[PDB]
DNA sequence: GCATCCGTGAGTCGAGG
DNA sequence: CGTGTCAGTAGCTGTCACGGATGC
RNA sequence: CUCGA
């Protein structure tokens, strides 16, 4: 499955949401597989068959109101014989309040049941209607419902792969001189926005590499030497941190290739897919995002960009400081030496 | 009708709803890996998708099928694989880095026979070349020069006693 | 339109564990 | 291999200045 | 971990 460079994603500011135009906390729930996003939209077959939804959805809402309306006059009606059943058994007047009491609250609940139901048919109806690409649809009945009475007019997707999508369907051009339009005659407060914007679209539409690589296919391995397995005198074995990381990618990876295989549950394959993105996510840039992975002892393993990092780091540590023939020793005032 | 293909999944939707954090808990507790335990979690409930009779009775409790199956799973895991490896990092401190010796007892002695082949016959010196730098066999090297077997044999025998006589003319110790 | 919050940085060398 | 009554982290905040993207 | 300038 598809999975996004954490740099480009979780470091700041977001290159995703600056190409996008997608708020940080909004791709954050799109690729963790928290809400999905539309890709695609057939505008056209929805205008051509919007009267007849419209009728579909305005005679399922009626059958709705009809059928509330309806029980709760048998409830009301039941409610009235029954008060009148327990007067003609002459009991106390407070005891029919206690049942008068229970009746309203019993018809409340149904009036509610059905309110609910309106209201989801209402935001149903609401969603499909305006229905454009990049939407975020955060609740998953909602979704469910749109791809069950909709589905032949829109395409949306979850996780890493919807992204990747939506960067195949972006014009690159486009949304460059759409940021110069603002940019040439705006408001500072607005503007400021859309320069920072361009620095990131414009890189990538004169460089000529595709904005494609900010969501990764394959991932690759460090040759071993570079992290490698030494043998302790006790027997035992001792790794590199990375190996770790490597084999939870790899651990993960393969289970996704049996949920695949097995047909499993969109549920568990979806949540799969999770766990892959936050394993290479750790990979790069353990700590990254939320809790950094911990070794035995809750120690943070190292990543890959952690090779390179401040004093410890590949740089300062060993580029920029490194010698053979040296040594040192104590210093001791020498009066006869002369000054050279 | 595929409604039914989705009722199935809409099942377990649900048992996700209220087993997953709970397991999640239960083998974080075990493990102390909170990236072990999302493993273990996925893991059980794809066996409970594999077995209907976990998810066909709802009056029986199925969490605890579940916490049975997760503890099985954590004692596999620390067996032997376990055993050797998980023991030292070597990003963890206290752990000693690899170091390779240098090169100058052996810069040293290939200087020496550096010396001691130049003072051979283009043919032994050919040969020796062949036998121990190329690493090819008797045939190989007859092959090669056109020349009979035991040609090689033979100056290989005495280009290797050519060497130990300069070599114990300048001191090389035995 | 602005308060919030995230992420960045924080001496060099040496000894023994 | 099969698995099926409660069955649920440790640890921890005793850093801070500073800037700017992120967010109600 | 602890120490030296």
């Amino acid at each position: 499955a598809p999975v996004t460079h954490i740099w480009y994603f979780k470091g700041v500011p977001s290159r995703l949401g600056y190409l996008l135009d997608l708020a940080p906390k909004d791709l954050e729930k799109i690729i963790y597989f928290a809400a999905y996003v539309i890709t695609s939209v057939d505008e056209e077959m929805r205008h051509n068959e919007l009267s007849t939804l419209e009728a579909e959805m305005a005679v399922e809402r009626k059958a709705v109101e009809d059928q509330r309306d309806g029980e709760l006059e048998a409830r009301a009606q039941k409610l009235e014989a029954d008060l009148a059943e327990l007067e003609a058994e002459g009991a106390k007047a407070d005891a029919r309040r206690k049942v008068r009491d229970g009746g309203e609250r019993e018809m409340r609940q149904i009036r509610d049941r059905a309110q609910r139901e309106l209201d989801r048919l209402e935001d149903i109806w609401s969603t499909f209607t305006k229905l454009a690409p990049k939407q975020l649809i955060v609740d998953e009945n909602l979704y469910r419902e749109l791809v069950d009475r909709y589905g032949e007019y829109f395409t949306g997707a979850m996780g890493a792969e919807s992204i990747q999508k939506l960067i195949e369907n972006f014009d690159i051009d486009a949304e460059a001189e759409s940021l110069r339009d603002v940019i040439r005659n705006g408001k500072g407060q607005k503007k400021l926005r859309a320069l920072k914007r361009l620095k990131v679209v414009a890189a990538f539409q004169q460089s000529g590499n595709s904005p494609m690589g900010m969501v990764l296919d394959a991932v690759p391995v460090i040759p071993p030497e570079l992290r490698p397995m030494v043998q302790l005198d006790g027997g035992r074995f001792a790794t590199s941190d990375l190996n770790d990381l490597y084999r939870r990618v790899i651990n993960r990876n393969n289970r996704l290739k049996r949920l695949i295989d097995l047909g499993a549950p969109e549920i568990i394959v979806n949540n799969e897919k999770r766990m892959l993105q936050e394993s290479v996510d750790a990979l790069f840039d353990n700590g990254r995002r939320g809790r950094p992975v911990t070794g035995p002892g809750n120690r943070p393993l190292k990543s890959l960009s952690d090779l390179l990092k401040g004093k410890q780091g590949r740089f300062r540590q060993n580029l920029l400081g490194k010698v053979d023939y040296s040594g040192r020793s104590v210093i001791v005032v020498g009066p006869q030496l002369k000054l050279h | 009708v595929s409604g039914a293909a989705a009722a199935e999944a809409a099942l377990m939707r649900a048992l996700y709803d209220e087993h997953a954090a709970v397991l999640w808990r239960y083998a974080l507790r075990l493990t102390g890996d909170a990236a072990q335990a999302e493993d273990v979690v996925q893991e059980t409930l794809l066996r409970a998708w594999q077995h209907p009779e976990v998810i066909g009775d709802t009056a029986r409790p199925a969490r605890a099928w579940l916490f049975t199956v997760a503890r099985n799973m954590i004692i596999d895991e620390r067996r032997s694989a376990r055993f050797r490896n998980v023991v030292g990092s070597t990003d963890q401190s206290g752990t000693p880095e690899q170091s390779t010796p240098d090169e100058v007892n052996a810069a040293l002695d290939r200087l020496l026979i550096a010396d001691a082949l130049a003072q051979l016959s283009a043919e032994h010196r050919a040969v020796i070349q062949r036998s121990y730098y190329r690493g090819w066999s008797t045939a190989q090297i007859a092959t090669d020069l056109g020349i009979a077997e035991g040609t090689v044999k033979s100056r290989l025998h005495y280009a290797v006693r050519a060497l130990r006589l300069t070599l114990q003319e300048l001191g090389v110790t035995r």
